[PDB]
Parts: structure tokens; C-alpha cells; sequence
RNA sequence: AUAGGUUUGGUCCUAGCCUUUCUAUUAGCUCUUAGUAAGAUUACACAUGCAAGCAUCCCCGUUCCAGUGAGUUCACCCUCUAAAUCACCAGAUCAAAAGGGACAAGCAUCAAGCACGCAGCAAUGCAGCUCAAAACGCUUAGCCUAGCCACACCCCCACGGGAAACAGCAGU
């Protein structure tokens, strides 16, 4: 979200979230199905399929990102740049 | 560290901590450290009693019989443990040490008594 | 049998015979790499005593150790030379061979 | 990633994988193979595969390979009492042929068992001593026996310190 | 003679009885965990898998032997009473010679009054213990043993655990092991609580006490309530293999009894709750009849 | 690493620095008790006391233990085989010297070493040997810790010399 005022930004960006929603994969409603190796532009993420009571071992974003999606366990490297939004 | 002459003793290692005796019946180079550098390991020997009043000791008698074939020593230490083991003879010591204490015990008792 | 000499067989290539009876064999050993976990060649240089001479520069030989070394670096006699250089006889058939390519074919007997 | 291509080989558990472990009578390997030919593609992939776990369970065997210096492939052992083995490995795949090095010149699982418990033997249960050699550092750590002083302080009585006053 | 439990035909029976419950047999544990493997199978790959999975629960469930209470050991070696009163601790003596089983080692004691005798059973497991420590014993007694807590696992229907830590603690032949097993057999029996034990390793060695106390009354009842009933009458063909001079396996002898036969004949004879069999039994086969009519 | 802060008017990428964690020494401020473990910075100089006796005389021991880290691929495996133990011998154990192999870090702006090889019974002959897969060289460092190696005031050694020795304990 984009804005002249903080708040109106919020507002922005949670609005705009709802009409793009993924829908994640979860296996056993815990973790992911499988380890996943990715790149995104210059971020790479190295995220390990857990098992139950492992945790959420991930970059503090990773973290947030998971609890929301509703993954409870997995392990997750994140290497080359750190961009948030990468 | 190349040592002259020197033989294989039987004999206690000293661990444990202050106030805590333990020692390792170790077969070791006579002229090594007393808890240095040792062959083997023969055995354990916990001078206090534990829980059950008992005085743990452990010996290797394969390993000491071979050790003592090869041709080791024997510490007095360690050949009073055997003697009271039964591997070995009593010590002539520890017979003579008991009569010792069994006439200085008499001697207390006939003391008291008279008074 | 009771040889001094740690390496007892080893297959070398002759790469010098400029000294009388004795020729430079260059043996290499597989080292793994501690890091990379992966082989590589380690070279060794031995002298082999050679009483006919009969080594040549490029000949594959395989070197068994002396009781004692006869020498300050000969500790090795000429056991055998597996592959003459150029000479070659493949042993699965025992016909002389020319690199991949039958010298003799061996439907010959 | 790992380079090259089956960055698996460069895996301890991959080189400790292997299966053949010579006697003691081995001591050269050497690997003639072609680099082309359809019939030598089971030395060609042996060499490239399993030569790595041999030289590691024998670290002591020198292996030496060879390229296109004769027609057909073959492995040639040199064993110690001056004996050569000739193992022709043409239209074998690398997997039959360890599987007959193996038979022919390898230890058995019987001699590697037993080996493996000699080498038990030497870890005595009982003993006592560092953490590298032994599974207890001293009796203290046994339950029922006086416990370390550094953790539970002994008895005046059976302190020195005290001792001394006594008989003072 | 009498067979023992370790004879063939009693294995056979026994291990029929208790059954191969896979999920049972392997349920998951409660232990640090590693991520899953998956793998790609085809059906006879499947089938092979289960195969296997079946042979190692079978291995699993290999029954304890059932082993007299051991002898008590009193052996004096010597008597040397110059010794009496030079210490007053005893001194213990182990053999910790590695190629020994820990039945044939020498672990001696030299009293204060001078005797070396051979170390009593509950001092011999113990130094082996000090010595050879084995993983899941405790050289002090754990006090769940202790009726007080026994009956707390039993409320909460342990009895598998409690078996459990009876063998990794004590031995066979120990009193202890011995005392602890037939108390949780007994409270087995007294809740009914026989399917507890099925697909364990102990179910043996609970059929065997029950048979050789002549109280198999309610896990013949347990067994027809869930019927089954070919359990039950290989339960009854032991029973009067273990008894044959029983009035029970005389008057089947007499009669012709083969299965369901058998079971009526142990009912009528040589049973504390015989008309609640009977009962068990006609309900059993009046819902056999019922839904097979 | 689960990362974080920091370049810009701003964004993305690369990138260095720094924060967060765990130890060890020292310093400031502060500090009640008990148990245990550890304990000069200096291979600089040492006051003083003690640290090797035993035993019917011979012998044996004072070559060990204890210390230090100056120097430093003398430690590990194989062969051979001394000294030592097994009351004598026995081969067993242990383990020198010698032979073979393996074995720290940095610098290639240290790239050539300069006789570093071989054969012969010898006489003598051949001209070889090591090295960019790191020879030769400079610098740094005790090490691979049930402990091992080296040193024991210095001249690597110690006949000899310089000189009058705590790197044994306590102490200065
Ligand atoms: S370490 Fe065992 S008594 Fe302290
Ligand atoms: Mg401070
Ligand atoms: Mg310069
Ligand atoms: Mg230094
Ligand atoms: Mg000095
Ligand atoms: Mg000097
Ligand atoms: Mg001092």
C-alpha cells in the first residue's frame, strides 16, 4: 500500500490483500509437503518440511508469514538478499 | 616420553576430588605418573562406602592375570584388594595388622575394665 | 617378507632411466581431498632397480619392494612390466594391441 | 549447490556406502577402461562411481585407472603373496562388477562382523576415565556412591578440614 | 511331561492368541522426531512393505521367557576371622572380565566379620548395573514400583508400561519381576482389562499365569464378548493340556468336545463364573445365528 | 544465523563495517557465606629454607616424580632389535637406536637448489638428484591432550668455555 498517511496506507494494503489470496498446501495442517528451494530475483529461500512440535525456525517475516498461512513447524534459510519484498 | 629401565606395576590411580578418594587399577609403566599415562585399565576401587555401606571394587581378573603373566608388579595397595578379594593369600601385613589391633583393642579393654 | 620398506607392490610409469640399472617410476595414489570429499591423484616418485635396463620411458611397471634398500632412494626392484610403452598385449586375449584397435585379431586362434 | 555432476559422490555417506572392503592380501587395483565404447560403459560408470568407495573402505590399496591403452576392459589385482587376479569386466555393469570383486577378493560380512566386535572389545563399560575413552569420568557420577563434593558439599566428618580440628 | 511355556505348541498357541495388531504393535512414539521419508510403491511393493512390517512386529512381540523365581544365592568361599573388626565396610568384588554373561560372573563379598561369601541376587544386579550399565535400569529401585504409584499406572491403565519397566528394571527370575508381573496380571483380571495386553509381548506370559492359577474364566469371557472364539478354544485346549487330570479335561475327554464344544465343557466344569460363559457364549452365538440367518 | 543496522533524493543489486550469541584475560565500580575446579605476563635476575634416600657396609635410587613452552614436522604406523620386567631361562610384555612411510600455518615479491644421484666387491664409471603437484628459503607456532614432543642458565651438543644457574615447592 501506497500513501501520504500511515494509516491510509494500512488501510491500502489490507484491503488490496483479501483479492489475492493464495491458498497454501498444508500437509497435516502443520507443515509443507516438501522441502522447497527457491530463487526469487536475488533471494533464495530454503525452506524444510518439519516434524510436529519442530517449530517455526524461519526469518521473524517467514515467522509472521507462516502463522497467518497457518503452518505451525518448518525450517527456512533465507540466503542472498534479504529484500522483504522479494 | 623414552624411559630406561622401569617395569609394568598393577597399582592404583588417584581421581576423584578433594575430600572424594576413587582410584583405577591401572596397569602402568612403574616410572610413569601416578595418574599419568597408563597400559590398561584393570580395574576400580571406591573407598567410601556408598548407600548400602559398601566399598565398590571392581577387578579386571582376566586382564590381571594376563598382566601378571606378562609380567607386572604389584603395588601393596592393590595385592591387599586381592587378598581380601580372595584372588590372593591374605596379605602378611593385613594378618599382622589385625593381630596389632587386636592387641591394642585388648589392651583398651583390660585398661577400662581395671578402671 | 619381513621388508623394512612400507610399500611393498606398486604400479608406477617409468619417467627416467638416466641412471645405470635404476629407473624413476612415478607412482599416484587416490587422496581423498578433505574438503571437497572428492579423489584426486597424489604422485610419488621411486626408484626401481632395474639389473637389464630393460625399461623404457612411458613403460607401466609394477615395483616390489627389496628386504632392504640397496640404496639411498633405490628401495624398490622391477617386478614386472605390466604395459611396455607402445608393446601393449591385452591381457583379457593376449594379443597384441595398438590402443583400442586389435594389432592381431583374436579370432587368429 | 554442490558441483559437478552427482555431487552425491562427494557425500561421506555415499563413499562409506560401499560394500567391498579387500583382504588384506590386495594391495594394487589397477582399472583398465575405455572412455567410449557401448561395451564399456559398466567400467566406464564403475570408475565413476564406485572406484571412490573402494579406495575409501581400502584407503590403503593403491588404485590406478588407465584409458583406452587396450581393446577390451578389465581390472588387474596385485595381491601380496606376488599373485596377479585378472577380472575381464567387458559387457558387465558396474554393479555386477563389484559384485564379483566383492565375492572374489572382498571380506565377508562374517570377517567384518567380527571384526567390528574385536574393535567393541576395547571400550570397556566399566572403565573409568575421559569422556573420549570411557562412559563415566568417575564413580561419583554412579547413583548410591558418595556424589561429587563440588556438587554436594561431604560432611564435615569426612572432610580433612574437620578432620584436622578433631585431632587437634 | 507338563509342557513349559517355552515348549513349541504353547508358543504356537500363545502367539495366536495374542495376535499382530500393526497399528498397536508400531504406534507412534512419543520421542524426538526426524522429518518423514516418502516412498513411491506400487501394490506388491506395498504388500512386500506390510510383509516385512509383519515379520519385524512378530520379532517385536517375541515373548519374555517365564523363568522360575531364581534361588536365593548363600555361598560362604572362606571364613578368614583375622580380618573380624579391621574394617567395618564391606568390600564388593567384581568380576568385570568383558566375555563373561553376567550369570557366570565372580562378584564376591568380604564382610566385616572376615566371610567372603558370593554376592546375594539383588547385590549382583546391582554391581552390574554400576558396572554394565544397561539402558533403562537404575541400580536404586524406581519407586514406581512401590504398590502406591502401581495403582496410580493401573488407574490410568498402564499396565503395558508397567510390564514395560518391570523387564527393562529387573530379571526374569527376579521376586521383584515376578511380584510386579502377577500384580499387574491380577489387576488385569479384576477390570477386565485383557485387550490391554493383546498384541504385546506380554499377553503370553498373562495366559500363562492365568492357565497355571486356574482363572482363565474371564479371559474366556473377554474373548467371546469379542469374538474370538477360535482364541477361546485354544485358550481351552491349553488349559486342559496344562490340567490333564482335570475334572474339566477329563469330562471333555469322555464327551466329544471339538471348539465350541470345548468351551461348553469348561463352562460346566472347572470354572468360577460357569453359568456367566454359558451366558456369553449363547449370546455369541445367538448373534452369529441372527446375522448369518 | 531465523538474522539485524549502515551507502542514496529514492529503489534494486553487490559489497565492507558494525549489532545480537558463547567463552577467556585485564580494567573501572561493587562484593555476604559454603563446596569444588583453576591460578606470575616474562626460557629475565634470584636472598632465604626445604625438594633423595634406603640399607648390616656391597649395591640400588638420586636418569624417576616435579617444572617450563625457548626451540620445533625427534610424537604416529611398519621392519629389525637393544636396554628393562617375568626369583634363573622362557618366548610374553615394554620399548631405545637404525631402516621405510605419514605428519603445523603464512609468504612464490623465497623459483630455482648447487651435488643435492646411480651402478660396482673394490678400483672406478655414468651425470645424475629435488622442484610451480611448491624443491631451496624467511617468518610464526609447543602438539594430533587418558597424554605426547622438546628443553633443563647460554655456546643446537657440552670434552671445553662463558659463568656460578628455583622453567622443583614456598618466596623475592
Ligand atoms: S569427578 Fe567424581 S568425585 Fe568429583
Ligand atoms: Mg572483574
Ligand atoms: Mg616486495
Ligand atoms: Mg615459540
Ligand atoms: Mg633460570
Ligand atoms: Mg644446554
Ligand atoms: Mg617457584
Amino acid at each position: 500500500g501506497k500513501a501520504t498517511d500511515r494509516m491510509d496506507a494500512f488501510r491500502k494494503a489490507k484491503n488490496r490483500a483479501v483479492h489475492h489470496l493464495h491458498y497454501i498446501e498444508r500437509y497435516e495442517d502443520h507443515t509443507i509437503f516438501h522441502d522447497i528451494s527457491l530463487r526469487f530475483k536475488r533471494t533464495h529461500i530454503k525452506m524444510k518440511k518439519q516434524p510436529k512440535g519442530y517449530g517455526l525456525r524461519c526469518h521473524r517475516a517467514i515467522i509472521t508469514i507462516c502463522r497467518l498461512i497457518g503452518i505451525k513447524d518448518m525450517y527456512a534459510k533465507v540466503s542472498g538478499s534479504i529484500n522483504m519484498l522479494s | 616420553k623414552a624411559y630406561r629401565g622401569g617395569h609394568l606395576t598393577i597399582r592404583l590411580a588417584l581421581g576423584g576430588c578433594t575430600n572424594r578418594p576413587f582410584y583405577r587399577i591401572v596397569a602402568a609403566h612403574n616410572k610413569c605418573p601416578r595418574d599419568g599415562r597408563f597400559v590398561e585399565q584393570l580395574g576400580s576401587y571406591d573407598p567410601l562406602p556408598n548407600s548400602h555401606g559398601e566399598k565398590l571394587v571392581a577387578l579386571n581378573l582376566d586382564r590381571i592375570r594376563h598382566w601378571i603373566g606378562c609380567g607386572a608388579h604389584l603395588s601393596k595397595p592393590m595385592e591387599k584388594l586381592l587378598g581380601l578379594a580372595g584372588f590372593f593369600p591374605l596379605h602378611p601385613m593385613m594378618i599382622t595388622n589385625a593381630e596389632r589391633l587386636r592387641r591394642k583393642r585388648a589392651r583398651e579393654v583390660l585398661l577400662a575394665s581395671q578402671k | 617378507v619381513r621388508s623394512s620398506v612400507h610399500a611393498r607392490w606398486i604400479v608406477g610409469k617409468v619417467i627416467g632411466t638416466k641412471m645405470q640399472k635404476t629407473a624413476k617410476v612415478r607412482v599416484t595414489r587416490l587422496v581423498l581431498d578433505p574438503y571437497l570429499l572428492k579423489y584426486f591423484n597424489k604422485r610419488k616418485t621411486y626408484f626401481a632397480h632395474d639389473a637389464l635396463q630393460q625399461c623404457t620411458v612411458g613403460d607401466i611397471v609394477l615395483l616390489r619392494a627389496l628386504p632392504v634398500p640397496r640404496a639411498k632412494h633405490v628401495k624398490h626392484e622391477l617386478a614386472e612390466i605390466v604395459f611396455k610403452v607402445g608393446k601393449v598385449i591385452d591381457p583379457v586375449t593376449g594379443k597384441p594391441c595398438a590402443g583400442t584397435t586389435y594389432l592381431e585379431s583374436p579370432l587368429s586362434s | 549447490p554442490m558441483k559437478g555432476r552427482f555431487p552425491i559422490r562427494r557425500t561421506l555417506q555415499y563413499l562409506s556406502q560401499g560394500n567391498v572392503v579387500f583382504k588384506d592380501s590386495v594391495k594394487v587395483m589397477t582399472v583398465n577402461y575405455n572412455t567410449h565404447g557401448e561395451l564399456g560403459e559398466g567400467a566406464r560408470k564403475f570408475v565413476f562411481f564406485n572406484i571412490p568407495q573402494i579406495q575409501y573402505k581400502n584407503p590403503w590399496v593403491q588404485i590406478m585407472m588407465f584409458k583406452n591403452m587396450t581393446p577390451s576392459p578389465f581390472l588387474r589385482f596385485y595381491l601380496d603373496s606376488g599373485e596377479q587376479v585378472l577380472v575381464d569386466v567387458e559387457t558387465k555393469s558396474n554393479k555386477e562388477i563389484m559384485e564379483h570383486i566383492r565375492k572374489i577378493l572382498g571380506k565377508n560380512e562374517e570377517t567384518l562382523r567380527e571384526e567390528e566386535e574385536e574393535k567393541k572389545q576395547l571400550s570397556h563399560p566399566a572403565n573409568f576415565g575421559p569422556r573420549k575413552y570411557c562412559l563415566r569420568e568417575c564413580i561419583c557420577e554412579v547413583e548410591g556412591q558418595v556424589p561429587c563434593p563440588s556438587l554436594v558439599p561431604l560432611p564435615k566428618e569426612m572432610r580433612g578440614k574437620y578432620k584436622a580440628a578433631l585431632k587437634a | 511331561k507338563k509342557p513349559t511355556f517355552m515348549d513349541e505348541e504353547v508358543q504356537s498357541i500363545l502367539t495366536k492368541m495374542t495376535g499382530l495388531n500393526l497399528q498397536k504393535t508400531f504406534k507412534p512414539a512419543i520421542q524426538e522426531l526426524k522429518p518423514p521419508t516418502y516412498k513411491l510403491m506400487t501394490q506388491a511393493q506395498l504388500e512386500e512393505a506390510t510383509r516385512q512390517a509383519v515379520e519385524a512386529a512378530k520379532v517385536r512381540l517375541k515373548m519374555p521367557p517365564v523363568l522360575e523365581e531364581r534361588v536365593p544365592i548363600n555361598d560362604v568361599l572362606a571364613e578368614d576371622k583375622i580380618l573380624e573388626g579391621t574394617e567395618t565396610t564391606k568390600y564388593v568384588f567384581t568380576d568385570i572380565s568383558y566375555s563373561i554373561p553376567h550369570r557366570e560372573r565372580f562378584i564376591v563379598v568380604r564382610e566385616p566379620s572376615g566371610t567372603l561369601r558370593k554376592a546375594s541376587w539383588e547385590e549382583r544386579d546391582r554391581m552390574i548395573q554400576v558396572y554394565f550399565p544397561k539402558e533403562g535400569r537404575k541400580i536404586l529401585t524406581p519407586i514406581i514400583f512401590k504398590e502406591e504409584n502401581l495403582r496410580t499406572m493401573y488407574s490410568q491403565d498402564r499396565h503395558v508400561d508397567v510390564l514395560n519397566l518391570c523387564f527393562a528394571q529387573f530379571e526374569p527370575d527376579s521376586t521383584e519381576y515376578i511380584k510386579v508381573h502377577h500384580k499387574t496380571y491380577e489387576d488385569i483380571d479384576k477390570r477386565g482389562k485383557y485387550d490391554l495386553l493383546r498384541s504385546t509381548r506380554y499377553f503370553g506370559g498373562m495366559v500363562w499365569y492365568f492357565v497355571n492359577n486356574k482363572k482363565i474364566d474371564g479371559l474366556l469371557i473377554d474373548q467371546i464378548q469379542r469374538d474370538l472364539i477360535d482364541d477361546a478354544t485354544n485358550l481351552v485346549q491349553l488349559y486342559h493340556v496344562l490340567h490333564p487330570d482335570g475334572q474339566s479335561a477329563q469330562g471333555a475327554k469322555d464327551q466329544a468336545a471339538e471348539g465350541i464344544n470345548l468351551i461348553k465343557v469348561f463352562a460346566k466344569t472347572e470354572a468360577q463364573k460357569g453359568a456367566y460363559i454359558e451366558l456369553t457364549l449363547q449370546t455369541y452365538q445367538e448373534a452369529l445365528s441372527r446375522h448369518s440367518a
